[PDB]
């Protein structure tokens, strides 16, 4: 909220870091399931898509305006797991992502940035 | 080419067109054979059996990666009246060859 | 490997090939045994003849 105001009223150009969606995922299956409602994969509830869209889509450029808003959510695959629900559904509404190796981390190469996985 | 023998066959193989030499031990012949290979400007050195049986203990440690001379064990100045033994060796090589004592 | 059942066909076909490769392996070296065995009567003959010479 105060980043679209700052932006498409003010023309700043903001970026917005979102520390770890991860635990965010974990409130929102706590909340879920004492509500009993459909799951998802793994008790995950079943409009999760829905609601992380609701957060990722406030980013973009207007048409006629100066300010912008940039994402950079930041999340960790639990056993570096691509295929878990929290990076899966948010690999299908973002535009592309960094991913990280940890063989490379292991080499002492930073930034452990693998080019293959990744996508812009 | 290149022989380590008796010099008295190491003749003969000069008559052959082949230098050749020797001097009855295991110890000068490895000794001398380092350079023999070193100057290898043949494809194949011959040696007794009974200056050293495998040559491969020997050789294999400057041949490292180069191929061309090949190196066996030859019959000597005793199996020049007696003979060899030319069943057990076959067989004792392709005992270590193909794990096993075969074709009895 | 992230447990799913398209992982678990994979491993499967994984499975059979490795076998299917075993088998492969074994003809080739049941090949190469019988070259060998026809090479060592040629060659305890060329010793023959050496011994003679």
């Amino acid at each position: 909220t105060v980043a679209e105001y700052l932006a498409f009223e003010h023309d700043y150009h903001v970026l917005v870091i979102l520390t770890d969606m991860t635990n965010y995922c974990e409130a929102l299956r706590e909340i879920g399931a004492a509500r009993e409602e459909i799951p998802g994969r793994r008790g995950y509830p079943g409009y999760m898509y829905t609601d992380l869209a609701t957060i990722y889509e406030r980013a973009g450029v207007v048409e006629g305006k100066k300010g912008s808003v940039t994402q950079i959510p930041i999340l960790s695959m639990p056993d570096d797991d691509r295929t878990h629900p929290i990076p899966d559904l948010t690999g299908y509404i973002t535009e592309g992502q960094i991913q990280l190796s940890r063989e490379l981390h292991r080499k002492g190469i930073y930034p452990p940035i693998d080019p293959l996985p990744s996508l812009s | 080419m290149a022989v380590i023998a008796d010099p008295e066959t190491a003749q003969g193989f000069r008559l052959a067109g082949l230098e050749g030499y020797g001097a009855s031990s295991a110890e000068e012949a490895q000794s001398l054979l380092e350079t023999l290979v070193e100057r290898g400007g043949y494809a194949l050195v011959a040696v007794d059996e009974a200056l050293l049986p495998d040559p491969e203990r020997a050789v294999e440690r400057l041949m490292r990666g180069r191929d061309l001379p090949v190196l066996l064990p030859i019959a000597g100045l005793k199996e020049a009246f007696q003979g060899h033994d030319v069943e057990g060796y076959m067989r004792e090589l392709v005992r270590k060859t193909i794990g096993f004592d075969i074709k009895l | 490997v992230s447990p799913t059942r398209m992982n678990l066909l994979q491993r499967r076909g994984q499975l059979r090939l490795a076998q299917k490769g075993v088998d492969l392996l074994k003809k080739k070296r049941d090949a190469l045994v019988a070259e060998f065995f026809g090479l060592v009567r040629e060659a305890m003959e060329a010793r023959k003849a050496l011994d003679q010479a």
